[PDB]
């Protein structure tokens, strides 16, 4: 679960 | 849709979008270190792109995607981004590298980062270019737009074409919001795509300007020279670098 | 002078009239030593070739000595890499490395391999022309060190100047093919934008070269291997 | 350094 993802969705 | 937004308003949303400009950890009570320094840029660049990644949602077209191609463009181009910013801003500062408004700093000062120098040149040298053809901010958001959306677009099963192709789509439209501006300018047509070539030309020395920063960061990285932040390294891997 | 004095046909005639020829490889299984071999025999051979070319790129000889070896210092990998890409084009899924040597991805040089061939996927969708192609070729060659350069700031100038022509003459080239103003610009735009991720093979591609060179596995001319030199320096 | 150099020379 890479960190930029769930940055990504915030 | 990105597609329905016209020229001028295609240039509002950049300009609205623009990320601010933070400030560094500076600690003037004790002189450079090399790690201390690397330790300036890394949480400097470490914050951006905690903002950077709020820009890139609000460039036209990008939040279209799914999220595991925002996570390509971005980690295709981040540093990419981060270099064009800082050369932009260092602009009006002849001979220096402005990081940040408390982190002014001249080839002399990186002089501790070993191999930082060489990468130093260049971006000052980006930065005299961008000075000597004199690029506007509505100039400057179209081509840090464009970065975002073509460095990693190469690099993309039937919703694969269609995303590349509206990427390409949009990359267009920006190309078509570049030459707006440059007409209103009361530039002629012949200097217009002059002008267009100019600064395109200028993205691959970012390219490349970039790859050499990844470079030199992975053996930072390699010497433990400076911790970097869980992102940081995330998106230095991305480059899966060696 | 006489560059800035050509016409937009004129142009594109000496750059035709310029282009290299295609060179063949050597003629069992690969080795890794083996594959490797020909590729590095197959580009020193080109590379003769290409500071032939460079020459008789308009402009190039009006520069100093120095110039030209830098500007080739900083090229001379993107122009193999767009050689090939343009080479590719019309062979969907492979590298025409030579007539004789055309291989498909089937240490480390498959992720560049999917590149140029993205990259010649890329050509092919846009259909890119000769013409084109040796408008971008000089463009990569007189673009790419210029950057990293009152003898000097007239130099500059120079080249800049030149490369404006270029780009008269690719814009030339497809309001001749008919496209609209618009597409004119979006098209160039389009093809100078590939370039960054020339660029960004070659700056790749040097790095593996560099691995396969401290690694003794594969002799590298000594041509080769100063222009390998001059990437690190 | 200076193959490249003599090749831009040869004529
Ligand atoms: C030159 N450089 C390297 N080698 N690694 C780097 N990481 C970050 C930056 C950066 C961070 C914030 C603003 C501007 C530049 C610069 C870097
Ligand atoms: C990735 N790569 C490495 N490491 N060393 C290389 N040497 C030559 C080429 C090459 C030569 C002609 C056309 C296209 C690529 C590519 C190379």
């Amino acid at each position: 679960h890479k960190i930029l993802h769930r940055l990504l969705q915030d | 849709l990105a597609l329905s937004l016209t020229a001028d308003q295609m240039v509002s949303a950049l300009l609205d979008a623009e990320p601010p400009i933070l400030y560094s950890e500076y600690d003037p009570t004790r002189p450079f270190s090399e790690a201390s320094m690397m330790g300036l840029l890394t949480n400097l660049a470490d914050r951006e792109l905690v903002h950077m990644i709020n820009w890139a949602k609000r460039v036209p077209g990008f939040v279209d995607l799914t999220l595991h191609d925002q996570v390509h463009l971005l980690e295709c181009a981040w540093l990419e981004i981060l270099m064009i910013g800082l050369v932009w801003r260092s602009m009006e500062h002849p001979g220096k590298l402005l990081f940040a408004p408390n982190l002014l700093l001249d080839r002399n000062q990186g002089k501790c980062v070993e191999g930082m120098v060489e990468i130093f040149d260049m971006l000052l040298a980006t930065s005299s270019r961008f000075r000597m053809m004199n690029l506007q901010g509505e100039e400057f958001v179209c081509l840090k737009s464009i970065i975002l959306l073509n460095s990693g677009v190469y690099t993309f099963t039937l919703k694969s074409l269609e995303e590349k192709d509206h990427i390409h789509r949009v990359l267009d439209k920006i190309t078509d919001t570049l030459i707006h501006l440059m007409a209103k300018a009361g530039l002629t047509l012949q200097q217009q795509h002059q002008r267009l070539a100019q600064l395109l030309l200028i993205l691959s020395h970012i390219r490349h300007m970039s790859n050499k920063g990844m470079e030199h960061l992975y053996s930072m990285k390699c010497k433990n020279v400076v911790p970097l932040s869980d992102l940081l390294l995330e998106m230095l891997d991305a480059h899966r670098l060696h």
